[PDB]
C-alpha cells in the first residue's frame, strides 16, 4: 500500500539519496543495518522480509563508480540491495549525448529490470521520486532516456521529478545550459510536477537563516531531504488533513504543461536561534513567501501565484492555518492570479520534523513544507535562454554531441521548446 | 577502470616522466623495489590507473620508455627508481637521432615503431578499461618531436576514441640549446595539432621564472624544473585516482575546456608555490591559492595572458575545503578580470576539488587555461622558422632523410593556419 | 528646432512630472525616480494596465534598485521599443544626475506614441 | 493591550536603552536570562507591553537595537543584561557614520534602514494592540541624529496614526564632546519638529547638574546620567503597565499636554533624589515631592523655567496616596507661581496617580512640563550653528555625501521659526 519507487540519477541524485535515506532511517526508526528495535509507518518508502529487515525501494544508478561504491563502503552499505545500486564503467562527461544515446544504452536494459523487480512487490504503488541534475552528464542524458520508458511501461503512475538546476552566477560548468535544455523536453513530456533546486539561493538561505559561515552540499541535502519527506509526510504518518499524492498533484497543476511549482521550507533555523523564538505557525506561514526564502533564485513579487498548498507538519492546528492565509490574502504585496480567490490548499501531518543529529538544522515543534507554482519563476528560465543562445552562436560545443550520435537540430527543438514553456507560462499570467 | 597508459619520449620526456613516477609512487605510497608502503587504502584502491598489479603485492607502472640512445635508458634504470620499471618496455636504438626531426619519423624511429608498438598493445590489453594515454615528450630536437608524433600516430590511428593527451617542454628564442628547434617545432605541433585531443604546452623560460621569482632558488636544476612539470603531471589526473567532492576526470576536463576540436593547447599551472624562507609565512587559504594561480608569473610559458582573452581555465583543488568560496573566487576572477575572459563565453572556469590533498600539502590547486594568447609561442616559432625557411639552410640534413620542402611548406601554413585561429578569437 | 538639449528642457521636465498627479510626498526627484518603482507609477496614469505593482519593491539598498531596474527594462520599456545598457543602469541606479533624466525625456514621448497608436 | 515597539538609535540611544531595560525588568521582576522572578501578579499582567511572551515562560523585549558600528552591539550584548535581547534585532553595519548626520541619513544608514524596517514591522505585527513608538537616540553626532530622523520619517508614513516619542539627548555648548554637533541637532530637530508627537529633551549639563548639586555624587559616570534618564523614561508609560487611580497613558498625557500641534518638545524630570546621607534625614511625603519637582535643579535641561512660562505640566504621581494634597499642591504651585504659569490657560497640570511606587520606593513623582522657556536651548543651538555657518566651515563633508546647502538653510529657518513660536505665547 502506498508505495513509491525512488530513482537516483547521476552524482547528484545518488548522494541526494543517501542523504535522503538518512532522515528517513532515523525518521521511521530504522538502524543503517536495516533493522527494527523496539504500524506500517514505513511500507511507503521501504520493504520487508522474513527476518526483520527493512529494505529501501531505490535505485542509484551512475554511469561512473566512484561515487555508489562510495555507498558501498559507507555506513550505509548494508542498508541497499547491493544490485539495485548500478554502476556504469565510463562516466558521463558532463554530455547529454553518450547518456542519452551511448553509455546509458547497455545500462538502461538492467536499470527497467530492476524498476520492474521493484514494482512487483508494491501492491498500492503511488508514483515515482527519481533525483538528478540538470547540469550533469548522467542526471541529463540518462534520466532523458530512463522517463521515456517509464511513460510507457508506468504511464498511469504519477512521476514527480525533483531536479536541481543551474544558478544565476553560481556554475560548476560551462556545459552546464547544453545539459539543462536537452533536459527541458523530458519534463515537458515524461513529467508530472517538477521541483527545481538552484544552490545558489538556498547558499543564501544557509547563509542567512543557518548563521552557519561554511557548509557544504551535505548540508544543502540535509534540506532538500527535509521537503522531499514533508511532500512525502501526508502518505506516511496520520493527519487530520492528508494529502494524497495524486491529490496534491491535482492540486498543484493548473495545466498539464504547467506544473513546475516552486518549494520553501520553514523554519530553516539554526540551534541558538530557535530558542529565543516561539515559532507560531503565522510566522512559519509568513516565511515561506519571503523572497529571501526561496529554493529558486527568482522573486515571487516579480510575478504571480496560481496554486498555493499548504503542506504543515508537526503541532499545528488548521485554525492558526486560516488564520494566517487570511493575513496572507489580506496583503497586496502576495498578488495572485485572476485564476485562484480559493487560494490554499491546506495539508496538515502529525508528526513533528525529525532532525539530523549532525545538521545544522534546529530542533522544532512545527514545521510547513511550502510547494507553489508562479508565473516568476521564467525568470530563472529567462537567463538560461539568453544563456544557451550565447552559446550556440558559434555552435559552441556541439562536436561533441555531434560526435557522440546526437542530431545538431536536436539543439533547435531544445530552444523551440523552451520557447514554447516560456511563452506558456507567460500568457496565463493575465 | 579508467587505466592510463604512459608512453616517454625522447631525454626530456623520459626524465621528466621518471620523476612523475617518483612523485606519485610517493602519492600512492609505493616502495623504490615496487612494494606498497602507503599509509591510507585511498592510496590503494586505484593503483590499477598507474601500475600494474603482480606477484608480491608490488606493483610496475604502466609505462612504456621510448628512446634512440642507451645512455638516457642508463641514466634512468640507474636512477632513484630505475629498478621499478619493466625490463621489456625498455625500447631503444643505438644511434642517434642528432636533433633531426626527419631520422626519427623516417629512419631511425620507423625501425624501433614496431617495437613499440607491440609493448604498448599488450599495455593496453593488461587494462580493463583503457581511459587514453599520457605521453611525455619534447618538441626540441629529433627524437622526441620526431619519433613521438609517428607513433602518436599510429596509437590514434589503433585507438581512435581513446583520450590523448601530452605534455610538451617546446623550444623557446632565449634559452634556446640547439639550432635546429624551429624546424623540430613546426614539423611537430603539425601532428599534434591534427592527433592530439589535448597537448599541454610548457616553456623551459616561465619553469625558470617560476623558479627565480616565485620559489627564490639560487640554483634550481633541470630536476627542479621536472618537478614543476610533475606538479602538474600528477594534478591533472587527480579526480580519477583518489576521491573528491566534484570528481573531473580527463574527459570531463575536455568536455568542458576545448570548445572547437583545434583549440587544444593548454596553458598549465600549479599552486601553492613558495621558496623556503617563505612558506612559513604564507596562509594557504583558497583564496590566496587562487590569487597566486592566475597570476601570469604562475604559468609556465612566456605567453602572457593579458596579451589575450581566456576560453577555458580548469582549476583542479585539492583538499578538505569546502567550495562556496571556491565558486567566488572563480567568479570573481572572471568577473573584476572580464577584460582578460572571453565575455561572450560567460563561465569560463571548470571547478574540481579532490579530498585528500597531496602529501605534506594541506592543499593544492593545478591550473589548466584556454587563452588566446598562447598563440605568442606558436607565431615567434614560426617567425623563428621563416628566418631559417625563406632561402633554404639545414634542409640537406633532412632531405637526406627523404624529406622533402614541400612538406616544410605545408608544415609552416599549418602554423600560420593555427596562430590565425586563435587570434580570431581574441 | 534645437538641435541639443538646453538647460530649460530640464527645468521643463521638472516641472512636468509635478503636473502629473503622483501619489508622492515632498521629495526632490532626481533622488526618487532613481528608486524605479516611481517611473511605473508615472506611466500608471497613462496606461494603467501594463503596470502591475505587483512585481517591484520599494527599496534603499543599490541591489534592489539594480534588480528592479533589470526587470522594468525587459517590462515596461521593451513594451515602449526602449532598450539601454547596463553601463547606463548603474548610473541611473546611482542617483545619478543628468543620467536618468535621459531617460526620462524620451519616455513621455513614447508614451503619448502608444497613446497615438490605434490599438484594438 | 497597548503594545509599545523600543527602538535604539545610536550609542548613546542604545545604552540609555538598554539600562531602562534592566530597571524595568526588575520593576517587573525578569530573570537576567530572561524568566520571570518578579513576586506579585500585579508585575505580570501588563508585561505585554514591552515584552514578547515565549516558550519556558521566558520574556524577551520589545527593542530594535540599531548602530553603524558594532563596537556598541559588542559592549551592549555583553552587558549586564545583553543575553535577553533578540539576536536579530541586532542590526547593524561596520562603518560607522563619523558623527556625519548626512552619512546617516543618505549613504550609511539608507542601506541599513531595509534591514531596520523588516524588523520593526515584525515586531509591530508580533503586538495585540500597538500604540506607539518609543524610541531612544542622541542629537549628537550622525549615527543617532542621521538616521534615527529616516527611520522615524519611515515609521511614521507607515504608522501614521500611533503615538510617536521619543527622548533626545541633546548637544549643549560647555559639555560639547564633539565640534560638529550643532548641524547635528539643527538637521535633525528639523525632522523631529515634523513628525514626532512627542520629544522629550535631554541635556547631559543638566544631568551633571543633577548629580553634583542634588545627588551629590563625587564620580557620578554615565551610568548614572543614563540611570537618570530612564527613571523618566519608565515613569512616562507607568500608568498603562500598572493599576492606579488616575490612569494616563501616553496618548493621555498627549492630549492635556501640547496645546498646538508643534508645541512638543517637552520638559522631563524625577522626584525623590537624594544624596545617600540625605535619604535617611529626608521626609518623603508628596507636598515635599512636589517642592523638589518644580525646582529648577531637578529638571534635565539647562533652560531655566523662570525665564518663560508652562504651558502645559504633567505629574504622573506613583504609590499609595491620597490625593486632596495633589491637588492642593498642583493649585498653590500654579497659583503661588502664577507669574511663571501662563495664566490665559488656567489648570496647566495634569494628575496622575500610580498605586505601585518603585521597588524601594514608597512613593515616586515624574515631571513633564511644557515651557516656553525651553527654547533656550533652540536658540542657542541656532546661534552656535550660524557661528559655523555663514560662511562655510565642515560643510565638505556633507556635501559630499550629497548633501546641499539650501537645505541646511531650511534647517535654520525651520529652528527660527520653532523659536518664534516659542516666544510668541510667552
Ligand atoms: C615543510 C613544508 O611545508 O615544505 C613543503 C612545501 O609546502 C613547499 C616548500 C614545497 C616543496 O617543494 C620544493 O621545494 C620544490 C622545489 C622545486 C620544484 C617544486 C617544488 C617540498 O619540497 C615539496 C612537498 O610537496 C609535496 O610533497 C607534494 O606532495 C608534491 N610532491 C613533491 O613535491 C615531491 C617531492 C619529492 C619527491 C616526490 C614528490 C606534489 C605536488 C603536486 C602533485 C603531487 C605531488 C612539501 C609539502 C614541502 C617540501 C618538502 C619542502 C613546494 O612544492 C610543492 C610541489 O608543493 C615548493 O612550493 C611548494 C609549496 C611549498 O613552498
Ligand atoms: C536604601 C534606600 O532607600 O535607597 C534608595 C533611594 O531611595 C535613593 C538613594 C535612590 C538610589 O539611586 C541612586 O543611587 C541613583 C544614582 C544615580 C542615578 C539615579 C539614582 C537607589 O540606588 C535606587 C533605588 O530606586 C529604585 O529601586 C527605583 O525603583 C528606581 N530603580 C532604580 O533606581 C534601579 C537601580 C538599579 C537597577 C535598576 C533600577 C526606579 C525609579 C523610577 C522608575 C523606575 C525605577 C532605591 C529605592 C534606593 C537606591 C538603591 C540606593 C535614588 O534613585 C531613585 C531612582 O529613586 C537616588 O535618589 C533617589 C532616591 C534616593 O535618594
Ligand atoms: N544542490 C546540489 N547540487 C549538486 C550536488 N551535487 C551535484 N550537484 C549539481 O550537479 C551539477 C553537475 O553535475 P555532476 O556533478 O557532473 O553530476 P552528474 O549528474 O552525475 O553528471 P556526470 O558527472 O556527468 O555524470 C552541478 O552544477 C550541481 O549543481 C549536491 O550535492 N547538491
Ligand atoms: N624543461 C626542461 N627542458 C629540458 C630538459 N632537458 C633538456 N631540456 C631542453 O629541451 C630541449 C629538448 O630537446 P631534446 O630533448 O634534447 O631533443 P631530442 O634529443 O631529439 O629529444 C633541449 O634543447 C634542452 O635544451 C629538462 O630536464 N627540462
Ligand atoms: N547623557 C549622556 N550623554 C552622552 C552619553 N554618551 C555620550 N554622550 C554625549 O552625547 C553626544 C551624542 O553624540 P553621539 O551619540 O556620540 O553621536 P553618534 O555616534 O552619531 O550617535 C556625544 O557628543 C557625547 O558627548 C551618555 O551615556 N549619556
Ligand atoms: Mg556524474
Amino acid at each position: 500500500m502506498r508505495e513509491c519507487i525512488s530513482i537516483h540519477v547521476g552524482q547528484a541524485g545518488v548522494q541526494i539519496g543517501n542523504a535522503c535515506w538518512e532522515l528517513y532511517c532515523l525518521e521511521h526508526g530504522i538502524q543503517p543495518d536495516g533493522q527494527m528495535p523496539s504500524d506500517d509507518s514505513f511500507n511507503t518508502f521501504f520493504s520487508e522480509t522474513g527476518a526483520g529487515k527493512h529494505v529501501p525501494r531505490a535505485v542509484f544508478v551512475d554511469l561512473e563508480p566512484t561515487v555508489i561504491d562510495e555507498v558501498r563502503t559507507g555506513t550505509y552499505r548494508q542498508l541497499f540491495h547491493p544490485e539495485q545500486l548500478i554502476t556504469g564503467k565510463e562516466d558521463a562527461a558532463n554530455n547529454y549525448a553518450r547518456g542519452h544515446y551511448t553509455i546509458g544504452k547497455e545500462i538502461i536494459d538492467l536499470v527497467l529490470d530492476r524498476i520492474r523487480k521493484l514494482a512487483d512487490q508494491c501492491t498500492g504503488l503511488q508514483g515515482f521520486l527519481v533525483f538528478h541534475s540538470f547540469g550533469g552528464g548522467t542526471g541529463s542524458g540518462f534520466t532523458s532516456l530512463l522517463m521515456e520508458r517509464l511513460s510507457v511501461d508506468y504511464g498511469k503512475k504519477s512521476k514527480l521529478e525533483f531536479s536541481i538546476y543551474p544558478a544565476p552566477q553560481v556554475s560548476t560548468a560551462v556545459v552546464e545550459p547544453y545539459n539543462s535544455i536537452l533536459t527541458t523536453h523530458t519534463t515537458l513530456e515524461h513529467s508530472d510536477c517538477a521541483f527545481m533546486v538552484d544552490n545558489e539561493a538556498i547558499y543564501d538561505i544557509c547563509r542567512r537563516n543557518l548563521d552557519i559561515e561554511r557548509p557544504t552540499y551535505t548540508n544543502l541535502n540535509r534540506l532538500i531531504s527535509q521537503i522531499v519527506s514533508s511532500i512525502t509526510a501526508s502518505l506516511r504518518f496520520d493527519g487530520a488533513l492528508n494529502v494524497d499524492l495524486t491529490e496534491f498533484q491535482t492540486n498543484l497543476v493548473p495545466y498539464p504543461r504547467i506544473h513546475f511549482p516552486l518549494a520553501t521550507y520553514a523554519p530553516v533555523i539554526s540551534a541558538e536561534k530557535a530558542y529565543h523564538e516561539q515559532l507560531s505557525v503565522a510566522e512559519i506561514t509568513n516565511a515561506c513567501f519571503e523572497p529571501a526564502n526561496q529554493m529558486v533564485k527568482c522573486d515571487p513579487r516579480h510575478g504571480k501565484y496560481m496554486a498555493c498548498c499548504l503542506l504543515y507538519r508537526g503541532d499545528v492546528v488548521p485554525k492558526d492555518v486560516n488564520a494566517a492565509i487570511a493575513t496572507i490574502k489580506t496583503k497586496r504585496s502576495i498578488q495572485f492570479v485572476d485564476w485562484c480567490p480559493t487560494g490554499f490548499k491546506v495539508g496538515i501531518n502529525y508528526q513533528p520534523p525529525t532532525v539530523v543529529p549532525g545538521g545544522d538544522l534546529a530542533k522544532v515543534q512545527r514545521a510547513v513544507c511550502m510547494l507553489s507554482n508562479t508565473t516568476a519563476i521564467a525568470e530563472a528560465w529567462a537567463r538560461l535562454d539568453h544563456k544557451f543562445d550565447l552559446m550556440y552562436a558559434k555552435r559552441a560545443f556541439v562536436h561533441w554531441y555531434v560526435g557522440e550520435g546526437m542530431e545538431e537540430g536536436e539543439f533547435s527543438e531544445a530552444r523551440e521548446d523552451m520557447a514554447a514553456l516560456e511563452k506558456d507560462y507567460e500568457e496565463v499570467g493575465v | 577502470m579508467r587505466e592510463i597508459v604512459h608512453i616517454q619520449a625522447g631525454q626530456c620526456g623520459n626524465q621528466i616522466g621518471a620523476k612523475f613516477w617518483e612523485v606519485i609512487s610517493d602519492e600512492h605510497g609505493i616502495d623504490p623495489t615496487g612494494s606498497y608502503h602507503g599509509d591510507s587504502d585511498l592510496q590503494l584502491e586505484r593503483i590499477n590507473v598507474y601500475y600494474n598489479e603482480a606477484t608480491g603485492n608490488k606493483y610496475v607502472p604502466r609505462a612504456i620508455l621510448v628512446d634512440l640512445e642507451p645512455g638516457t635508458m642508463d641514466s634512468v634504470r640507474s636512477g632513484p627508481f630505475g629498478q621499478i620499471f619493466r625490463p621489456d618496455n625498455f625500447v631503444f636504438g643505438q644511434s642517434g637521432a642528432g636533433n633531426n626531426w626527419a631520422k626519427g619519423h623516417y629512419t631511425e624511429g620507423a625501425e624501433l615503431v614496431d617495437s613499440v608498438l607491440d609493448v604498448v598493445r599488450k599495455e593496453s590489453e593488461s587494462c580493463d578499461c583503457l581511459q587514453g594515454f599520457q605521453l611525455t615528450h619534447s618538441l626540441g630536437g629529433g627524437t622526441g618531436s620526431g619519433m613521438g608524433t609517428l607513433l602518436i600516430s599510429k596509437i590514434r590511428e589503433e585507438y581512435p576514441d581513446r583520450i590523448m593527451n601530452t605534455f610538451s617542454v617546446m623550444p623557446s628564442p632565449k634559452v634556446s640549446d640547439t639550432v635546429v628547434e624551429p624546424y623540430n617545432a613546426t614539423l611537430s605541433v603539425h601532428q599534434l595539432v591534427e592527433n592530439t585531443d589535448e597537448t599541454y604546452s610548457i616553456d623551459n623560460e616561465a619553469l625558470y621564472d617560476i623558479c627565480f621569482r616565485t620559489l627564490k632558488l639560487t640554483t634550481p636544476t633541470y630536476g627542479d624544473l621536472n618537478h614543476l612539470v610533475s606538479a602538474t603531471m600528477s594534478g591533472v589526473t587527480t579526480c580519477l585516482r583518489f576521491p573528491g567532492q566534484l570528481n573531473a576526470d580527463l574527459r570531463k576536463l575536455a568536455v568542458n575546456m576545448v570548445p572547437f576540436p583545434r583549440l587544444h593547447f593548454f596553458m598549465p599551472g600549479f599552486a601553492p608555490l613558495t621558496s623556503r624562507g617563505s612558506q612559513q609565512y604564507r596562509a594557504l587559504t583558497v583564496p590566496e591559492l587562487t590569487q597566486q594561480m592566475f597570476d601570469s608569473k604562475n604559468m609556465m610559458a612566456a605567453c602572457d595572458p593579458r596579451h589575450g582573452r581566456y576560453l577555458t581555465v580548469a582549476a583542479i583543488f585539492r583538499g578538505r575545503m569546502s567550495m562556496k568560496e571556491v565558486d567566488e573566487q572563480m567568479l570573481n576572477v572572471q568577473n573584476k578580470n572580464s577584460s582578460y575572459f572571453v565575455e561572450w563565453i560567460p563561465n569560463n572556469v571548470k571547478t574540481a576539488v579532490c579530498d585528500i590533498p597531496p602529501r605534506g600539502l594541506k592543499m593544492s590547486a593545478t591550473f589548466i587555461g584556454n587563452s588566446t594568447a598562447i598563440q605568442e609561442l606558436f607565431k615567434r616559432i614560426s617567425e623563428q622558422f621563416t628566418a631559417m625557411f625563406r632561402r633554404k639552410a639545414f634542409l640537406h640534413w633532412y632531405t637526406g632523410e627523404g624529406m622533402d620542402e614541400m612538406e616544410f611548406t605545408e608544415a609552416e601554413s599549418n602554423m600560420n593556419d593555427l596562430v590565425s585561429e586563435y587570434q580570431q578569437y581574441q | 528646432m534645437a538641435s541639443s538639449v538646453d538647460e530649460e528642457a530640464l527645468h521643463q521636465l521638472y516641472l512636468w512630472v509635478d503636473n502629473i498627479p503622483l501619489s508622492r510626498p515632498k521629495r526632490n526627484l532626481s533622488r526618487d525616480f532613481s528608486d524605479g518603482v516611481l517611473v511605473a507609477e508615472v506611466i500608471k496614469f497613462y496606461f494603467p494596465k501594463m503596470v502591475e505593482m505587483h512585481n517591484y519593491v520599494p527599496a534603499n539598498s543599490l541591489q534592489q534598485k539594480l534588480s528592479n531596474w533589470g526587470h522594468l527594462n525587459r517590462k515596461v520599456l521593451k513594451r515602449l521599443n526602449f532598450s539601454v545598457p547596463d553601463d547606463v543602469m548603474r548610473k541611473i541606479a546611482q542617483c545619478a544626475p543628468g543620467v536618468v533624466e535621459l531617460v526620462l525625456i524620451p519616455l513621455r514621448q513614447r508614451l503619448e506614441e502608444r497613446q497615438r497608436r490605434r490599438k484594438q
